[PDB]
RNA sequence: CCGAAGCUUCGGCUUCGGCAGGAGAGGUA
């Protein structure tokens, strides 16, 4: 996510993330 | 004993070797003492007259003079005086 | 394609009923393919005849004590599990043992039908000092392995017979080694040390012979498929 | 060795030098972990010999101040409402007011379910206080720990000495002659390489008009013209092989950002440092006795783990006081046998 | 003085062995071990050391 | 000559030659330069050490046959065994969940919601609730998959090309024995895990002397393993010979193979002709030192048993 | 016996090569020779195989903290860069493989071949010379292994039954063979119970005086045996004339075995027989399915009531410091004692759970490794850490590994981790200048005579009388009155004399002593003997690495400062005298 | 009570690829050891072809990329090694492969001689643009099992030649199934149910006859003792 | 001591050619 192309990678989290490193 | 045969490096074993000496420090000296006459035997005999004696057991095919030695003090055959 | 080192099979002879045979140098790996079943066709193919069932007079509700002999059933029947019986007759055949009078019964009496016999007459069985009879009658068939006892629910054709362990094959303990050797410079070549005891009925050179033919036969239907396939050859000896 | 170990190479905050400590006469005191360390220093990246607590990494969301202060962020709560206003704090500031917990539950509108929670009170103090006077919450889980630490799959389930060694032995890797990304990862993978830079991204959006095994066209949307190049089999500081492969075809899209190339332990854009094997757990007659391992022969017959080391070797000519040194076919010495693979 | 200068303190077991004319008598391990010689313990003592082996009497007559 | 070292090899894959008159720069008082490249490569043996990201760390002891390897109910050979004993002393355990999610990402599963979304399936997202064979997921450091969430996919699997599920419920599978062929008598765990290679190999290690170059003060072997050096024979290496009693292999191994200049060349012919080792001379770090020591303005002499200082320097 | 590659004794062995090579007419000069040698000719891989034989090598391992870590082989020619280590050896070496390397070194002369071949052969040292225990024993994997087979299972597969009325006892067999005929089938277990007719094994004790006894002609006298065939497949590794042990085989009982056997029998037989007992622990190691899974580690039931409990409890202190009737010392005193509480009734409660053939219960039961604290912080409950100061934290961590740390717990767990990687490092180096000062001071002590016939000595305690008038016997006995020599007889009651002046205390000594009333003894030591330079070898006592008198000319001095300087990196401190 | 039932053999056909073999009756612990024997006889020693070496023009080493084609020699060679091949002859024989301009090298563009067939001719070898051309020549040997490759400074070649490991075997995946009838009255017996899968090189009931030749023969050094 | 080249009676003789210390940083057991 928040790049042009990159694989699909599926999550298990379950918190949401205010910042981006 | 009843132990198996002993193969390679642990024959004869140690602790009938060890029944005709007084501790482990004058078997190493002893053997290594014979050993040298025997190499000795052997370097000089094809040159010409030597003093020594040679291997009085039957040795193998290509045998080190130490296992040589090692055999003829298992069986009984020399002697030897301590310092 | 070629082998080219030939194995060769050598035998080292322990007691008339022990041995220890080598064969060396076998291809990498090929050492673990030959033990096993080697071992199996060994201990579980070969033919042999052994004693199935027993009938011991006097005893009939309870199994515990004979009146007349020193011993106890249990005695008894391990003595008789270790009878070297060799029989021809394909159908089971009947024995009867009848000793009278003090003095320890050996295997020598036993008087067996014409087709049947056995190698080990001096083996005691049981000994009898208290003024008793012993009758005892024996059924000895033929097979191969290890059958356990065969529990009959008859109800009618044996109220008395006590149904044994049979022990057909006639070789007792198979065990076998793999180790290591060097041909020219390739070290890791495989060598296979096999132990055999059989029993007196057979001799352990005999029973490699007889466990390699009943071998060809059963990986001989594989090669049936196609008669030319380009497997590895041997050479001639 | 790999793009990990040069990023974290440039990451590490170090105690020794000319007017810090030194290795004899630090003690047991100044390498311990703090309870101001944390969100400012990674407490299990740490190396495992003499130097055990002199060096350390600094973690993902630190910052430095224009003194030389280590900040850390976090989201400012009112009304027992979590708020997203984030604030950097020095750890001077952040000693004055009850921090709470990252793994807290959070309602819809942002209200905290449990009736109490885990805070952090003035000097490192942990305590259950319940959630109505707290002032402060953490951003995300992973504050307190580093790039390399935030890379293991199941941390919490691991003791601190074993996932130490795990962290460090991730920069010793050496890359293969092909690469593919882990079946099971943690997300931080891509972003530890395209930050780190062995691979090729676009600065601008275009279509790709050539592609070949050591260069790459791309048309910009105005009429410019950029060609990017390939390190076809470099040699690293290492001795191993860097190597970076086209990953478009001829006609595609490209926005900017867009990975363009691979590069050494890449796999599409995202880390991968080794591969996936299928395992058995159990005995096996003494070969994996006291930490030994039993691999297959389908290892190197389909050359899985392979790689390419590479080395140089140098020479000099030179003038002396008795003549001139000079590099020739001729040598009066030796044979004709050995002088056949030199040219002229 | 040579077994104490190769322990700690070389500069001043020198100085108070030169000032007083010390001397070594060399029957230690470590000084033995030092010079190239034959420890005075295991197989390096008198008794072990001077062992002669000949053949008995009977063997050689045999042979 | 410039010539490849000892124990090395490779083809050539690039020379780059400087030059002092095509005005390229050079250091002052030569005249070319000259680079050369040496490339090889590399597989895996025995003594490379492998590593996991958990702290898992071994050398490689043996290389089997796939014949000779533990193989599941269709076929499938496994490719590496670890041993069972050191992952409870060790407490990491995230080793086994994570072949346990390996194991379920590598096949493929589909959770089933007929009769509403399972209990155990509750907090997961709508697109963790089917897979496809060969997924990648993502379990961020310290907030993830629960137990629950894994001890409930792993009876949701997919089957292989025939319909059979190898791996049960608990992640078990019975496997075959390669070299006998009977089955092993209890499940034993399968799974996948992520393997990397470590920068520890056996051919930069492996080192063998019998004589080579030695110093020039102290005229002992040289040190190292790219100079061709020998071994130190340390101080704590002393003290176990003098404890064993041995007192002929430790002189043996102080002058004549480490300093005795005249005794190194007769052992050497002695060996090659067959006869007997000689008697050790003394050793010359002991001359240095007594020379070190008269610079000092110290009168140090070797006496005899009657005085007569013994000159100590050969010559005659 | 060892593996060395091939590549590195061609060069360790390259003049011995050489003079074989001209020898056998292979080459001309010496040259040629080395030559050929050097440039590695399909020739010369022949003639390394009779050049090595019997040919010993030294293997050494860094630090060498002891004698062990140096040890002579006779080596083998195997393919690959690696060398080959028996598993026996790495107890005396402290070598795992993970990474480790050793050093190689060659024997030239005659008594330096013979030195190595006769004092430091692997198989001629198996006692440790501090405690005279055996060091080259089963462990891990071959205990394990061992453990399993030896074990009785109730209710199985064909075991003994005592059937009557309709059909025989159903389960005694005739013959060790036949019982394994039976178990290639299915029809037997290897661990369930049965009555096994027996004949080459020599039977217990108290069988042996009720049926034979005058004496057990073993070669062919057959009893009756109630074990079962794990048990008797086990006492066939065992020598001929060793007595029927039929017990489960936990480490201490194998290692009572071996010493036995080391105290009782040449010391060839022990070398024969410990090889054997690792081929059937290895063997049997990978048929016991030990094996770890999610699934097998399991929770306990009601741990939420017992947390919850013990909090209300917590609660209520902290109300009692906030009402002002508590000061931080006090509050963090009850706290520590509130929580120390919860632990113990969570391990107990883990505990009563477990099966005893769970796999990880049976590593830890075993002896193998492992203690139950791991296993409580695995599936139960960490506990308390502490702080970088020192002192434990009033807040515990409830989460066990199993089922993960938060960010909290976790962070702070880290406290005391560190400290131990941080002083274990620092003890490696305060323990090193503790052994070589030892060294220096005690170089010149060594067995110099027979006897000084001295009188002096020192009296040891050896046991004491309850009030009732059983003796308790010393705990600390085996290292303060064991392997010495009496300097006065010991007399009792105004009687005779059960040992006599010159003898060494062994066991039977030992017992003889105390089952007649003795306590105070007088022995002889070093610390008073009266010869001049160095000790004698009656005061010394006996060697325990081979269990006999000293030998004249033992260097007793290096020995006992290895002895004592060895275990010093595992000397924690206390956590002010 | 001896069997005197033989056993048989049958197969049973599933794909060209698979088959599966029933052998019947058998003793009651025969089944599993030879069942292994025949499938260790399978996976290690089934003779083959394979390729030994490339050549291809312009190019030296490995180490190396060629103009105007998308991947570097390390990967062409990497995708060659999926090659199918199978030969006839005893000696080594030569195919080539010549392309031009743009498309894709598939396996169906290698011409073959006489004797030598390719069983895979949609493969993925390459893939070339407008300014690229690519020149190979490999050499096809007859052999068993793996062999790693042979230096060409051993063997006395050109620069220009690349040594390839080859892989001989033609099986893919062998696995076996028993099933036991263990009723009462003691009349037991064992069925053996074997599955093999090749590589299109051969048939699958012609592995076994190889491995049943190679079985045959080794097992008559203990019957010569008559 | 090694190499090259001559004499060489086969033991060897002769000509020419040739060297290896410190400081700092990181790492493995
Ligand atoms: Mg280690
Ligand atoms: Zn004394």
């Amino acid at each position: 996510n928040s790049v042009p192309g990159a694989p699909n990678r599926v999550s298990f989290a379950k918190l949401r993330e205010p910042l981006e490193v | 004993g009843g132990y198996d045969t002993p193969l390679g490096i642990t024959n004869p074993p140690i602790d009938e070797l060890l029944d005709r000496v007084s501790s482990k420090y004058a078997l190493v000296i002893y053997a290594a003492k014979r050993a040298r006459q025997i190499n000795d035997y052997y370097n000089q005999l094809g040159e010409g007259i030597l003093e020594y004696v040679g291997p009085l057991v039957e040795p193998g095919l290509q045998e080190k003079p130490l296992s040589i030695a090692l055999r003829e003090i298992h069986a009984d055959l020399l002697e030897h005086t301590e310092g | 394609m070629l082998i080219s080192q030939r194995p060769t099979l050598s035998e080292d002879v322990l007691t008339d009923n022990r041995s220890q045979f080598v064969i060396e140098p076998l291809e990498p790996g090929f050492g673990y393919t030959l033990g096993n079943s080697l071992r199996r066709t060994l201990l579980s193919s070969i033919p042999g005849a052994a004693v199935t069932s027993i009938r011991i007079d006097g005893v009939l509700h309870e199994f515990t004590t004979v009146p007349g002999v020193k011993e106890d059933v249990t005695e008894i029947i391990l003595n008789l599990k270790s009878l070297v019986v060799s029989s021809e007759e394909d159908e089971p055949v009947t024995m009867y043992l009848r000793k009278q009078g003090p003095g320890e019964v050996t295997a020598g009496d036993i008087v067996p039908p014409a087709g049947v016999t056995v190698h080990n007459p001096g083996m005691h069985i049981a000994t009898l000092n208290d003024k008793g009879k012993l009758e005892v009658e024996l059924v000895v068939e033929r097979g191969r392995g290890y059958v356990p006892a065969v529990q009959n629910r008859a109800s009618g054709a044996e109220i008395g017979r006590i149904p044994v362990d049979s022990i057909y094959s006639p070789v007792l303990k198979v065990t076998y080694k793999v180790d290591a050797t060097r041909v020219e410079q390739r070290t890791d070549f495989d060598k296979l040390i096999l132990d055999v005891e059989t029993k007196n009925s057979i001799s352990p050179r005999d029973a490699l012979a007889s466990a390699g033919k009943t071998l060809v036969e059963l990986f001989g239907l594989a090669r049936e498929l196609n008669v030319e396939a380009e497997g590895i050859e041997i050479g001639p000896s | 060795n790999n793009p990990l170990s040069g990023l974290t190479h440039k990451r590490r905050l170090s105690a020794l030098g000319p007017g810090g400590l030194s290795r004899e006469r630090a003690g047991l005191e100044v390498r311990d972990v703090h309870p101001s360390h944390y969100g400012r220093m990674c407490p299990i990246e740490t190396p495992e010999g003499p130097n055990i607590g002199l060096i350390g990494s600094l973690s993902v969301y630190a910052r430095v101040n224009p003194f030389g202060f280590i900040e850390t962020p976090y989201r400012k709560v009112v009304d027992g409402v979590v708020s997203d206003e984030i604030v950097y704090l020095t750890a001077d500031e952040e000693d004055r007011h009850v921090v709470a917990q990252a793994n807290s539950p959070i309602d819809a509108d942002g209200r905290f379910v449990e009736p109490r929670v885990l805070v952090r009170r003035k000097a490192g103090e942990v305590e259950y206080v319940p959630s109505s006077e707290v002032d402060y919450m953490d951003v995300s889980p992973r504050q307190m720990v580093s790039v390399a630490t935030a890379m293991i799959p199941f941390l919490e389930h691991d003791d601190a000495n074993r996932a130490l060694m795990g962290a460090n032995m991730q920069r010793q890797a050496v890359p293969l002659v092909r690469s593919e990304a882990p079946l099971v990862g943690t997300g931080m993978e891509l972003r530890a390489a395209i930050d780190a830079g062995d691979v090729v991204v676009a600065e601008e959006s275009g279509v790709i008009e050539e592609v070949s095994a050591d260069y790459i066209t791309v048309m910009h949307d105005n009429g410019t013209r950029r060609t990017y190049r390939m390190r076809k089999f470099a040699r690293s500081n290492h001795g191993t092989c860097a190597n970076q492969c086209p990953i478009v075809d001829a006609g595609d899209r490209v926005e900017a950002g867009q990975v363009i190339a691979d590069g050494p332990c890449t796999d599409d854009g995202e880390m991968a440092l080794g591969k996936n094997l299928l395992v058995a757990i159990m005995p096996w007659e003494g070969h994996n006795y006291e930490d030994a391992i039993i691999l297959s022969n389908r290892l190197v017959e389909e050359d899985v783990l392979t790689s390419i080391h590479i080395e140089e070797h140098e020479i000099d000519a030179r003038d002396t006081k008795l003549g001139a040194e000079e590099i020739t076919r001729d040598i009066p010495n030796i044979s004709d046998e050995v002088l056949a693979d030199l040219d002229e | 003085w040579l077994s104490a200068a190769s322990f700690q303190e070389t500069t001043r077991v020198l100085t108070d062995a030169a000032i007083n004319c010390r001397s070594d008598k060399l029957n230690g391990l470590k000084e033995n071990v030092i010079i190239g010689k034959l420890i005075p313990a295991g197989t390096g003592i008198n008794r072990y050391r001077n062992i002669a082996v000949q053949p008995t009497e009977e063997a050689r007559a045999a042979a | 000559s410039l010539k490849v070292p000892h124990g090395e090899s490779g083809k050539v894959i690039g020379i780059r030659v400087f030059s002092r008159e095509d005005e390229d720069e050079l250091p002052a008082g030569v005249n070319e330069l000259v680079r050369v490249y040496v490339a090889q490569k590399r597989k895996i043996s025995d003594g490379d050490k492998l590593a996991g990201r958990h702290g898992n760390k071994g050398v490689i002891g043996k290389i089997l046959p796939v014949e000779d390897m533990p193989f599941l109910a269709d076929g499938t050979p496994v490719d590496i065994i670890l041993n069972t004993h050191g992952v409870p002393r060790r407490m990491n355990i995230g080793q086994i969940l994570e072949t346990h999610l390996g194991w379920c990402a590598h096949s493929g599963w589909k959770v089933d919601a007929a009769k509403g979304v399972p209990d155990w399936a509750a907090r997961l997202p709508d697109e963790l609730l089917e897979a496809q064979p060969n997924a990648i997921v993502s379990t961020p450091v310290f907030d993830g998959a629960q137990e629950a969430e894994l001890q409930g996919l792993l009876s949701c699997t997919l089957p292989n090309r025939d319909g059979d599920v190898l791996v049960d419920a608990d992640g078990k599978a019975m496997l075959f024995d390669g070299r006998s062929g009977e089955p092993f008598p209890y499940p034993v765990t399968v799974g996948y895990m992520y393997i990397m290679k470590l920068h520890h190999l056996v051919d930069d290690k492996i080192h063998a002397r019998s004589t080579g170059p030695y110093s020039m003060i102290t005229q002992q072997p040289l040190g190292g393993k790219a100079q061709f050096g020998g071994q130190r024979f340390g101080e704590m290496e002393c003290w176990a010979m003098q404890a064993y009693g041995a007192a002929y292999t430790l002189q043996e191994l102080l002058t004549i193979k480490s300093d005795d200049t005249v005794g190194r060349v007769k052992v050497y012919e002695a060996i090659v002709k067959g006869e007997n080792i000689p008697e050790p001379g003394i050793p010359e770090s002991f001359k240095v030192l007594l020379k070190e020591l008269q610079s000092l303005c110290l009168n140090v002499e070797v006496l005899s048993s009657d005085g007569a200082a013994i000159e100590l320097r050969e010559g005659e | 016996q060892c593996g060395l590659p091939k590549l590195m004794a061609l060069e360790l062995f390259k003049p011995f090569v050489m003079k074989r090579l001209v020898d056998l007419n292979h080459a001309q000069n010496i040259k040629s020779a080395k030559r050929m040698v050097e440039r590695q000719r399909p020739q010369v891989w022949d003639v390394l195989e009779e050049v090595i034989a019997e040919h010993p090598v030294l293997l050494n391992r860094a630090p060498t903290l002891h004698r062990l870590g140096i040890q002579a082989f006779e080596p083998m020619l195997v393919e690959g860069k690696a060398i080959q280590l028996h598993p026996l050896v790495c107890e005396a070496f402290n070598a795992d493989f993970d990474g480790d390397q050793m050093a190689v070194h060659l024997p030239l002369s005659a008594e330096a071949q013979a030195e190595a071949r006769i004092l430091m052969l692997s198989s001629n040292n198996i006692l440790s010379p501090a405690s005279g225990r055996p060091l080259a024993m089963p462990r891990l994997d071959m205990v394990t292994g061992l453990y399993y087979l030896t074990t009785e299972v109730p209710g199985d597969t064909g075991e003994y039954q005592p059937a009557s009325g309709d059909h025989p006892e159903t389960g005694v067999y005739s013959s060790p063979a036949e019982a394994i005929m039976a178990a290639d089938r299915g029809v037997l277990s290897v661990r369930a119970k049965i009555k096994v007719r027996l004949t080459q094994l020599r039977p217990p004790v108290e069988i042996e005086a009720e049926l034979f006894g005058h004496s057990g002609w073993q070669p062919g006298d057959a009893w009756m045996a109630e074990t079962t065939l794990g048990r008797v497949m086990f006492n066939e590794l065992l020598p001929l004339g060793y007595p029927f042990v039929n017990k489960q085989m936990h480490k201490k009982v194998q290692a009572a075995i071996i010493n036995d056997l080391a105290e009782r029998y040449p010391m060839i037989v022990v070398a024969q027989t410990v090889d054997k007992l690792k081929d059937a622990g290895f063997y049997w190691a990978t048929r016991s399915g030990v094996t770890v899974s999610m699934a097998d580690v399991l929770v306990p039931p009601r741990k939420k009531e017992i947390l919850d409990h013990y909090e209300e409890r917590a609660d209520k202190v902290e109300k009692q410091f906030q009402r002002g009737a508590l000061n931080h010392d006090e509050r963090n005193e009850a706290l520590v004692e509130i929580w120390k509480e919860a632990t113990d009734e969570v391990g107990q409660a883990l505990r009563e759970h477990y099966p005893d053939d769970n796999p990880i219960i049976t590593i830890v039961d075993s002896g193998a490794t492992g203690n139950f604290t791991q296993t409580r912080t695995l599936a139960g409950m960490k506990g308390l850490v502490t702080n970088p100061k020192g002192e434990f934290i009033p807040r515990p961590v409830k989460s066990s590994f199993r089922e993960g740390l938060t960010v909290l717990e976790y962070f702070i767990n880290t406290h005391g981790a560190r400290k131990g990687l941080a002083d274990t490092a620092l003890r490696t180096a305060d323990s090193g200048y503790l052994t070589r000062r030892l060294v220096d001071v005690s170089q010149d002590v060594i067995v110099r005579e027979h006897d000084c016939q001295t009188e002096r000595g020192i009296v040891v305690e050896l046991a004491e009388r309850a009030p009732d008038g059983t003796l308790i016997r010393d705990p600390y006995i085996e290292t303060s009155a064991y392997a010495r020599t009496l300097g006065t007889d010991a007399v009792d009651e105004a009687g005779n004399v059960i040992v006599e002046r010159g003898q060494d205390l062994g066991d039977p000594e030992i017992d003889a002593l105390l089952a007649a009333g003795i306590t105070q003894v007088k022995v002889r030591s070093v610390l008073t003997c009266a010869t001049s330079t160095g000790v004698c070898a009656t005061c010394y006592g006996r060697s325990m690495a081979t269990g006999k008198l000293v030998d004249i000319g033992e260097a007793v001095g290096i020995v006992a400062a290895q002895s004592i300087g060895e275990p010093g990196t595992q000397l924690t401190m206390r956590t002010d005298i």
